[PDB]
């Protein structure tokens, strides 16, 4: 049980993106799109740098978009997150 | 961050390609600092936000305790976990985390023996299997065996092969006493 | 002459290199004759000497041959090796010392970490004029020219890797050529690289499976002094078979586990005998005589010693080998004793064992 | 033919027991778990004699002395003065015990040769009781899975 | 085997809806689309 649980583990993280959950494939139809997406894009480790950011920024010096932010997370509604979409699937037919 | 938002809402756009190459160099330098997410924004679209990711927060953040720490999180989040409290659990993890680094970065505040032992019996143990060709001495051995024969032939290459072998004894012999020495 | 010997040298190479593995499955068949010929020997009655009985009486002279035989094999397997397989050892080497040269600049801009054996000895490689004797591209020292020549020094560069700026301008400048002639050994003897055989013959000695079939070679010529020193020889199967290998694997895959399994044993072994040694000192009696007892817990190296070797190769624990606790002020306690032990030891850490292997297997 | 040699002798009948694996298909599912890896089983049984044989040398060539088998002092019954003699003493009561063959050979207190003994004894429990059966015993789990 | 049915069962369970049958990525093009599926307009609950 413990091995399949690790294994679960590394096919969900190899298979699905941990914030919008679109698969790999869907990204792979770019080249590299999938590693692309994870590591720039929705990367899990940029949301928590704009979480310290956007704490240890001054609530004055915010932007409208974090200003946003702030409030959502202050009333802790977690819809900001993209789910279900990204900026490939909302400009797909602009962007190629 | 303006030209990096420029270049990524105009993606083709040859007079922003130029532009790009000439701050290239700038960009290079900045793009560790630069972070870049994707949030669903206030006029319901996807939007881009980009801010700054400070040199402290990347290293703390690439300590291996904080890897444990986002393995073990992913783990559970993945075995154990639901869609509905996911984005949850990640900003509990997110928050503590960060506190965990920042205190991190508040208190941070300001064999060898072996391998040469094996490399001296190495090139010795070699070197004295070269000396023979290396002393260019082995006129007198040409001088007895000018007479060419196929026994001669075969048996001065069997020996060779035969001299490598206690070459590589020998060295195998004189690791395991620098070994023992140098445990002793 | 020349011609003639460098063709014959080349057709024993190749017929070495053809050979090779029907020579190594050649050595194992002779290892299990020499074995099963060993299985009839008897101890003769001091000063006792080994000999071989048999009715027959040609088993010993079929012995001496079959260890000569196995001694010659032996050593053509060594050869073929060195034939066949220490090329491709080169090179990959060559190939790994090139890529790095080329794409990390591993002796210009940084430098091998001292505690690599391999990193270290490649420095001698570089230097040579032989360089990728095996490896294709021959062009690598000019893509470290072209590459590291500007920023680092040109100069530095070329001495770095032994090229030679003189050599090239009086290549390309005008001289009158002297012909030469292979004849001549002197001549021959100094157009052979000295520092790239070196760096060869230091890769193949640092090759693990040239290693073993040196240990082999060694065993088998040990084997004429003592005949049994060739029942080192059939522990090649693991190699000679791949389906034993699969066996094998079930073992190997989780080998550290299973060290740990028997480190983590022999400390719980160590915390009941230090419980036994400060409180059930008095049922370590081992003799059945009355006059003479053979305590065998009033040293604690003992007891350790007598947990671990009786103790755990016992089926039902301790208890099964010390005294019965009946009848006892410490009855309870050391009830509570052998029970733990029984369950922790023989039961749960071996489960632990089988577990893993079934656990490799799956 | 078995049928007709069980009038000569009835005991002959017995043989006949032998088809019950071809008569249910529920007890072909159980041998389906021994004969899926019988050439693993085979193999691991190889691997053990070899095993087995190795430590036989070991003990024929240096601790010759523990094997005696007698409670009688004036004949001794030893058991690894033969190589073939110490090869099916070590393949029968060493593998067949339950502890290895420690648990049969003399004690090896106080003797100059102890600690390469116990060592010897250690390793032939860890790697044959221990080890081979556990590999047997995942053979057929995996059968099944 | 016990732990690879109920394994699968859950997989079952969280991936497909049990009236319908249709997969759960399809209502997911739509944040919260299987949740929402799932327990307001086929719940099992309520044709009961
Ligand atoms: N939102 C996401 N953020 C980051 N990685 C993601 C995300 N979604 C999927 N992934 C995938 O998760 C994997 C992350 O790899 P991993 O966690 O092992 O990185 P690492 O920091 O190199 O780890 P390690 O400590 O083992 O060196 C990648 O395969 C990546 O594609
Ligand atoms: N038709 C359906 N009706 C209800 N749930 C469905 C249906 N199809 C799929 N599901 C899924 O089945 C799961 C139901 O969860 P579950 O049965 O554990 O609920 P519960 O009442 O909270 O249980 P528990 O007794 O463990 O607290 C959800 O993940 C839901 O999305
Ligand atoms: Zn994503
Ligand atoms: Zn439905």
């Amino acid at each position: 049980e413990l091995r399949d649980q690790q294994e679960q583990v590394k096919e969900d993280m190899e298979t699905k993106c941990f914030i919008c959950g679109i698969g790999n494939d869907y990204f792979d139809t770019v080249p590299h799109g999938f590693e692309t997406h994870t590591l720039q894009e929705h990367n899990l480790a940029n949301y928590l740098f704009f979480l310290m950011y956007l704490i240890n920024k001054d609530e004055t010096e915010h932007t409208g978009q974090e200003s946003y932010v702030w409030k959502m997370y202050q009333e802790r509604c977690w819809e900001f997150f993209p789910a279900g979409d990204c900026f490939r699937k909302q400009y797909e037919d602009q962007l190629n | 961050v303006l030209l990096t938002n420029l270049s990524e809402h105009m993606p083709n756009d040859t007079r922003l390609q130029t532009f790009l190459e000439l701050a290239e160099s700038v960009l290079n330098y900045f793009q560790p600092f630069l972070g870049r997410i994707e949030i669903m924004g206030s006029a319901k679209r996807i939007e881009r936000v980009y801010f700054e990711i400070s040199e402290s927060s990347r290293t703390q953040w690439e300590k291996p305790q904080v890897k444990e720490s986002k393995r073990q999180f992913i783990f559970d989040v993945v075995n154990e976990g639901g869609e509905k409290e996911k984005m949850e659990l990640f900003v509990n993890f997110c928050e503590d985390t960060i506190f965990e680094m920042q205190l991190a970065a508040q208190i941070s505040e300001s064999s060898i023996l072996t391998v040469r032992s094996a490399l001296f019996a190495l090139r010795y143990n070699i070197l004295t299997l070269m000396r023979m060709l290396s002393l260019k001495s082995l006129k007198k051995q040409m001088k007895k065996v000018k007479k060419m024969t196929v026994k001669d032939m075969v048996t001065a290459f069997f020996s060779s092969y035969w001299s490598i072998f206690m070459t590589l004894l020998h060295f195998v012999a004189s690791v395991f006493r620098g070994f023992f020495r140098i445990i002793c | 002459f020349w011609k003639k010997i460098i063709a014959y040298q080349q057709k024993l190479l190749n017929y070495f290199a053809r050979n090779f593995y029907n020579m190594r499955m050649l050595a194992l068949f002779v290892a299990f004759a020499i074995n099963f010929i060993l299985l009839f020997y008897k101890v003769s009655t001091i000063a006792v000497h080994y000999v071989l009985e048999e009715s027959s009486g040609y088993m010993e002279p079929t012995l001496r041959i079959l260890a000569i035989l196995h001694t010659v094999i032996s050593f053509f397997c060594i050869i073929g090796y060195y034939c066949l397989k220490v090329p491709l050892v080169i090179f990959k080497r060559e190939k790994e010392v090139a890529r790095k040269l080329e794409f990390d600049g591993l002796y210009i801009t940084e430098q091998p970490s001292e505690d690599d054996i391999k990193g270290q000895w490649d420095r001698l490689v570089i230097n040579t004029q032989s360089f990728p004797n095996n490896y294709w591209d021959k062009f690598v020292k000019r893509k470290v020219m072209d590459k590291y020549g500007e920023f680092y020094g040109r100069d530095r560069i070329s001495e770095l890797l032994g090229m030679d700026k003189a050599a090239l301008d009086f290549s390309d400048a005008r001289e009158k050529k002297k012909p030469k002639k292979d004849s001549s050994l002197s001549a021959v003897l100094n157009s052979i690289d000295v520092k790239y055989q070196m760096w060869k013959l230091g890769v193949v000695f640092t090759d693990n499976s040239f290693l073993y079939l040196a240990w082999y070679m060694t065993m088998s010529v040990l084997g004429h002094y003592n005949n049994f020193f060739f029942a080192a020889h059939l522990l090649d199967i693991a190699m000679g078979f791949k389906t034993l290998r699969t066996i094998l694997s079930s073992v190997t895959h989780n080998g550290k586990q299973l060290v740990l399994t028997v480190g983590l044993l022999a400390v719980v072994v160590y915390l009941y005998t230090v419980v036994a040694f400060n409180f059930f000192r008095k049922f370590y009696n081992k003799s059945e005589d009355g006059d003479t007892p053979d305590m065998k817990c009033d040293d604690m190296l003992t007891c350790y010693m007598f947990h671990m070797y009786v103790g755990v190769r016992a089926g039902g624990g301790i208890g099964d080998e010390i005294e019965d606790p009946a009848g006892d002020e410490y009855e309870i306690y050391r009830i509570i004793f052998d029970i733990t032990f029984f369950f922790f030891v023989i039961v749960i850490l071996l489960a632990i064992i089988q577990g893993l292997i079934i656990d490799a297997f799956g």
